[PDB]
C-alpha cells in the first residue's frame, strides 16, 4: 500500500473527478488492496507503455511521409499517364489496400502476397482453431460447471437437511450417555 | 442402433486428424517459404543497391567525362602556345595537383570494398546521416534491416533482440512485426496478468490440493481402518440374538 | 438419442469447420509458391545480372581510371607550364581559374571520404555500437524499462542499465519472453488444465469412499440390529 | 465455504465500479496523459495511409518487372541483332519500368533530393534540413545533369506508349488475384469484380478482428479463466461440505448415535 499512496499522490494530481470512484473503495479495499496494487503496478507500466507508442507511432508516421514522397516519383517518372493515372492506377491501389494499408501493406515490396493470405490466415487461422479446439473443452467445461452445478444443489438437496440435522443428532444422542452408569449397574 | 450412431462418429473421426494435420505441416512450410523468400528477395535489395549506385558510378563516369572533356579541352591551346607574382599561384596551384593526383586515383578506389560496406546507409541516402536518422535506423529501418545483421553487425544490436524475439517476428513475419514493436512488450505483461490468473487461483488452490491431500487421507485411511474393524463387529450384534 | 447426435455430430461440425479451414489454405499456397517461385529463377536471373553488373561496373571504373590519371596529366601538363613561367596570353588564367572550379567539385571527395570516414569509425566500434548508439536510441531500452516492471526491485535500477542492454539485458528479453512465451504454450493451458483435474480427483476420492461408500455401508449394515432386539423388547 | 464466497463478493463491491468507473482512467483518462496523441498518431498514420503505400504496391512491379530486361541484356548483346527494336514492343509489357532504370542515376539522387519533401508545401519546413545535408552528400550526384538527358534521348520513344499496355494489363489482374483468395473463402462466386471493390470491408473483417477478435479472445481466455475459477468454486464448494460431512456428522454424530444405541438393544446383555 506504501507504493500506491506514493503513485497515487502523483495519479492524484489528475484523478480529481475519481474521488467518488476511490472514496467508494476506501470502504471496501481491506480484502483487495493488494487486487489494486497489482492493477495499480500493471497499469501504471502501460501508461509509460503508451507514452513509448505515442512517440514511435508518431514519428513512424512522420517518417512514412518522408519515404511516401520518394518513392511517389513512379508515379510522375511516369508522367505520361497523368491523365489516365486516377482511372487505372488510384482506382487498383487504394481499393485493395486502403483499409491494408495502415498495418498490413507497408511490405508489399517482399511481401504483399505473402501477408495478404499467409500471414493473415496464419493469424487467423492459427486463432480460430486454436480457439475452437479450446472452445471444445471449453464448452465442455460449460457441461461440467453445468453438472457440477447441479451437483451442488443436488448435494446441497440432500446437506439442505443434514446440514441442518446434526443440531438434532447431537442432543437426541448425548442424553444417553448422562444414564450410561445408570445402565452400567444393570450389567450386573 | 449404437452402431448405426457409432458409424454417425466415425464419418467425423477419421477426417478430423486429415484437415489440422495437413494444415499444420503446411503451416510450417510455407512459414520457412515465407523467410526463405525474404532472404533472397533481400539479395535482391542488396544487389540493387549495387545496381544503383554503381549506376550513379556510370552517371559520374558520364559526369567527371564530363568535367574533363572541356576541363582537357581548355588546357592544351594555352600549354601548345607555350610548349611550341603569377607564377606562384599556379606554383601553389601545382602543390593542388600532388594533393589531387592520389585524390583522383581515389576516385576509382572510393568503390573499393571499403565503400561496398559504406553503400549499407549510403546508397538509399535518406538512412545515412548520423545527424538526422541515427535514432530513426533503430525505429523506422530496424523492422527492414534485420536480417543483414547477421553480417552486419552494426545492425545486429537491433536484430539480436528482435531474433530472440523471434517468435514474435515468426506470427509477423513481414508487417507486423511493426505493430508489436509497440503492443509486445503489453502482450507480455498481459500474459504476465494471465500466469497471474493462475496465481490469483493457485495462491489458494494450492492450500486445497494441499489441505485435501492430507486432510482427505485421513480420511480415507481412518475410515478404512475403522471400517475395517467395525465390519467384523456388526456381524457379533446379531450374534447376540439369533439364539435369542 | 439425440445426446449423442449432438455429441458426434458437435464434432462434426468441428470437421466442417476444419474443411473449411483447408479449403482457406491450399489456393493462395500457389500464389505463395508461385511469385515466390518466380523469385527463384529471378535469382538465376540474377545470377546473370550479378555477373552483369560486374561487367558493367569493370567497364566503367576502368574509364575513369584511364581518365583521371589523364585528368592527372593535364594538372601534371599545368606543372609544365609552371616549369615554364619557371623557364621564363591572359586566358591562361581563366584557365587557372577553372582549374579551381575542378577543386570545388574535387571535394565532393573531401565530403564523401569524411562519409567514408564515418563507416572506418562505425565499424571500428564493433559490439559496442549498441552502447554508443543508446546515446540516440534510449527509446529501445524504455521497452526493457517497461518490461523491468517484471521486476520491480529491478525497476529504477534498470535505467542505467540500457548501456549494456543490448548485449546482456537481451537475456531478459529472452527469458521472460521466451518463458512467458513457453509458459503459454505448455503451462499456461497445460499445468492449469492438468491442476484442475486434481481437485477433479478430490471430489471423486471424497465422493467415491467418503461418502457414496460410507454412506453405502453404515445405513443399510446398521439397521438390522435395531429392530432385532427392539423385537425382544416388545 | 461460506466465508470464502464473501471475500470475492466484497471485492465485487469496490471491484464493480473498478469496471463500470474506473476503466476510464486506464481506458479513457490515459489520453489525458498521453493516449491522445498515441491515437492522433494512430489517426495521423489514417492519412498516411492514404499517402504512402499507393506508390509501394505498385512500385513492387517496376523495380520487379524491370529486371525482366537485365536478363535481356546479357542475350540481347549476341541478341544485339535485335536489342534496339527490341526494345520498343516488347519493353510495353516486360520492360517498360526499364525508366526507372534509366533514370535510378538520377531520380533515386532526385527522389531524396525534391519528392521525399514535397507530398505537400507543409513540408516546407523541414526543406532546410534536407537541403543543408543534401547539398554536401549528392555533391557527387550533382555532376549528372546531363546524362539524365542522354538516356532521356532514344527512351522518348517510351514515355508515350507503356500506358496502354503494362500500366493498363498488368495492375489490372494484380489487385484481383490477391483479392481473390480472401473472398474464396466463402463468397467465391463473387471475387472476380463483385467482391472485389468490397474487398476492403471483407479483409477489414479480418485485418479488424487480428485486434478486436484477438482482444476479445483474451476475455474469451480470461473469463475461460474466470469459468475454470467459478468451476474452482463449486467444486470447492461441494467438496468442502463433504469433507466437513464425514468428520462433523458421520464419524462424529452418525458413529456415536449407534455404537451408543447399542447398548439400548443390547441392554439386557
Amino acid at each position: 500500500d506504501a507504493a500506491r499512496i506514493s503513485e497515487v499522490k502523483a495519479w492524484l494530481t489528475s484523478q480529481f473527478e475519481a474521488v467518488g470512484k476511490e472514496v467508494p473503495n476506501f470502504e471496501y479495499t481491506h480484502r483487495s488492496i493488494t487486487h489494486l496494487y497489482n492493477l495499480a503496478t500493471a497499469s501504471q507500466a502501460k501508461s509509460q507503455a503508451a507514452t513509448i507508442v505515442a512517440n514511435d507511432f508518431r514519428l513512424k508516421a512522420s517518417e512514412y511521409r518522408a519515404q511516401a514522397a520518394r518513392i511517389r516519383e513512379i508515379l510522375e517518372s511516369a508522367g505520361m499517364s497523368q491523365e489516365s493515372l486516377p482511372s487505372n492506377v488510384v482506382s487498383s491501389a487504394q481499393v485493395l489496400a486502403n483499409v491494408a494499408n495502415l498495418l498490413n501493406i507497408r511490405d508489399t515490396e517482399l511481401s504483399s502476397f505473402l501477408v495478404a493470405m499467409g500471414d493473415i490466415s496464419l493469424r487467423k487461422t492459427g486463432v480460430e482453431e486454436k480457439r475452437a479446439k479450446a472452445q471444445k473443452e471449453s464448452n465442455a467445461l460449460l457441461d461440467y460447471t453445468r453438472k457440477a452445478i447441479q451437483r451442488l444443489t443436488y448435494l446441497k438437496k440432500i446437506l439442505a437437511q443434514l446440514e441442518d440435522d446434526v443440531v438434532p443428532c447431537e442432543s437426541q444422542m448425548e442424553n444417553w450417555k448422562t444414564n450410561l452408569e445408570v445402565m452400567a449397574v444393570k450389567e450386573e | 442402433d449404437r452402431e448405426a450412431a457409432l458409424q454417425e462418429r466415425e464419418l467425423a473421426a477419421k477426417e478430423v486428424e486429415r484437415l489440422r494435420n495437413i494444415v499444420r505441416r503446411q503451416r510450417k512450410d510455407l512459414k520457412a517459404r515465407m523467410l526463405e523468400v525474404s532472404r533472397e528477395e533481400a539479395e535482391r535489395k542488396r544487389m540493387l543497391d549495387e545496381r544503383a549506385n554503381y549506376r550513379h558510378k556510370q552517371a559520374l563516369l558520364e559526369a567527371y567525362d564530363q568535367q574533363c572533356d572541356e576541363a582537357t579541352r581548355i588546357f592544351a591551346e594555352y600549354h601548345k602556345r607555350l610548349q611550341v607574382i603569377p607564377a606562384s599561384e599556379v606554383v601553389v596551384d601545382i602543390s593542388n595537383s600532388a594533393k589531387d593526383f592520389i585524390e583522383k586515383e581515389v576516385s576509382a578506389f572510393f568503390q573499393s570494398p571499403d565503400n561496398s560496406l559504406y553503400m549499407l546507409p549510403a546508397t538509399p541516402q535518406g538512412l545515412a546521416r548520423d545527424p538526422s536518422a541515427i535514432p530513426s535506423i533503430c525505429r523506422i529501418s530496424a523492422a527492414l534491416q534485420y536480417p543483414a545483421g547477421l553480417e552486419g553487425s552494426d545492425a545486429s544490436l537491433a536484430s539480436v533482440l528482435e531474433s530472440l524475439e523471434f517468435c514474435l517476428r515468426v506470427r509477423g513475419s513481414e508487417a507486423c512485426v511493426l505493430e508489436d514493436l509497440a503492443k509486445a512488450i503489453d502482450l507480455v505483461h498481459i500474459r504476465q496478468d494471465l500466469v497471474e490468473s493462475g496465481h490469483s487461483l493457485l495462491d489458494h488452490a494450492f492450500r486445497a490440493q494441499q489441505k485435501y491431500e492430507r486432510t482427505t487421507n485421513y480420511c480415507l485411511d481412518l475410515a478404512s481402518e475403522q471400517e475395517n474393524t467395525i465390519s467384523d463387529q456388526w456381524l457379533p450384534e446379531l450374534r447376540t440374538a439369533v439364539q435369542n | 438419442i439425440k445426446e449423442v447426435r449432438d455429441a458426434t455430430l458437435a464434432h462434426k461440425a468441428e470437421a466442417l469447420e476444419l474443411q473449411r479451414q483447408l479449403r482457406r489454405l491450399q489456393t493462395q499456397y500457389d500464389l505463395l509458391t508461385g511469385q515466390s517461385s518466380a523469385l527463384i529463377q529471378g535469382r538465376r536471373a540474377r545470377v546473370a545480372a550479378t555477373s552483369a553488373v560486374s561487367g558493367q561496373i569493370t567497364a566503367i571504373e576502368d574509364s575513369l581510371s584511364a581518365r583521371n590519371l589523364q585528368m592527372n596529366g593535364v594538372l601534371g601538363r599545368l606543372a609544365s607550364t609552371s616549369q615554364e613561367l619557371a623557364h621564363y596570353m591572359l586566358g591562361a588564367f581563366s584557365l587557372l581559374k577553372v582549374i579551381e572550379s575542378e577543386l570545388q567539385g574535387y571535394l565532393s571527395a573531401t565530403r564523401s571520404r569524411v562519409g567514408r570516414c564515418s563507416a572506418l569509425i562505425q565499424a571500428a566500434s564493433d559490439v559496442q555500437e549498441q552502447g554508443a548508439v543508446d546515446d540516440r536510441d534510449s527509446f529501445l531500452h524504455g521497452v526493457r524499462d517497461l518490461l523491468s516492471i517484471h521486476s520491480n526491485t529491478q525497476a529504477g535500477l534498470s535505467t542505467y542499465v540500457s548501456a549494456p542492454a543490448i548485449i546482456q539485458q537481451i537475456v531478459a528479453l529472452q527469458s521472460d519472453l521466451s518463458s512467458l512465451q513457453s509458459d503459454l504454450e505448455n503451462s499456461l493451458p497445460d499445468d492449469r488444465n492438468r491442476c484442475i483435474n486434481e481437485l477433479c480427483t478430490h471430489i471423486q476420492n471424497l465422493q467415491q469412499l467418503l461418502f457414496a461408500s460410507s454412506t453405502t455401508a453404515q445405513p443399510i449394515l446398521t439397521p438390522w440390529p435395531l429392530m432385532k432386539e427392539l423385537d425382544e423388547m416388545g | 465455504q461460506g466465508a470464502a464466497q464473501n471475500l470475492p463478493a466484497d471485492v465485487n463491491q469496490l471491484i464493480d465500479q473498478l469496471e463500470r468507473h474506473c476503466l476510464a482512467p486506464d481506458g479513457s483518462l490515459v489520453t489525458k496523459s498521453v493516449y491522445s496523441d498515441l491515437q492522433l498518431a494512430r489517426e495521423e498514420m489514417s492519412r498516411e495511409r492514404l499517402r504512402y503505400l499507393e506508390a509501394m504496391a505498385i512500385y513492387c512491379e517496376a523495380v520487379a518487372m524491370v529486371e525482366e530486361y537485365q536478363q535481356a541484356i546479357s542475350v540481347a548483346n549476341h541478341g544485339g541483332i535485335r536489342d534496339v527494336q527490341g526494345l520498343y514492343p516488347q519493353l510495353g509489357l516486360k520492360n517498360s519500368p526499364q525508366v526507372y532504370e534509366t533514370l535510378e542515376h538520377r531520380l533515386v539522387v532526385a527522389e531524396a533530393a525534391q519528392k521525399l519533401r514535397l507530398p505537400l508545401i507543409s513540408d516546407g519546413g523541414e526543406i532546410h534540413e534536407e537541403e543543408i545535408e543534401k547539398w554536401l552528400g549528392i555533391t557527387p550526384a550533382y555532376l549528372s545533369y546531363v546524362q539524365l538527358q542522354n538516356t532521356i534521348s532514344m527512351d522518348m520513344a517510351d514515355y508515350q506508349m507503356f500506358l496502354a499496355r503494362e500500366i493498363e494489363g498488368r495492375l489490372k489482374e494484380k489487385c484481383d488475384k490477391l483479392a481473390d483468395a480472401i473472398v474464396d473463402d466463402t463468397d467465391s462466386s463473387t471475387g472476380n469484380r463483385n467482391s472485389s471493390a468490397r474487398l476492403p470491408e471483407r479483409v477489414k473483417f479480418i485485418i479488424e478482428e487480428i485486434e478486436r477478435d484477438e482482444a476479445a479472445l483474451r476475455e474469451d481466455l480470461y473469463s475461460a479463466d474466470r469459468k475454470f475459477a467459478e468451476y474452482y468454486n463449486v467444486l470447492e464448494q461441494i467438496l468442502g461440505v463433504l469433507i466437513k460431512l464425514v468428520k462433523d456428522l458421520k464419524l462424529e454424530h452418525q458413529h456415536k448415535y449407534n455404537e451408543m444405541q447399542k447398548t439400548w438393544l443390547c441392554k439386557r446383555c
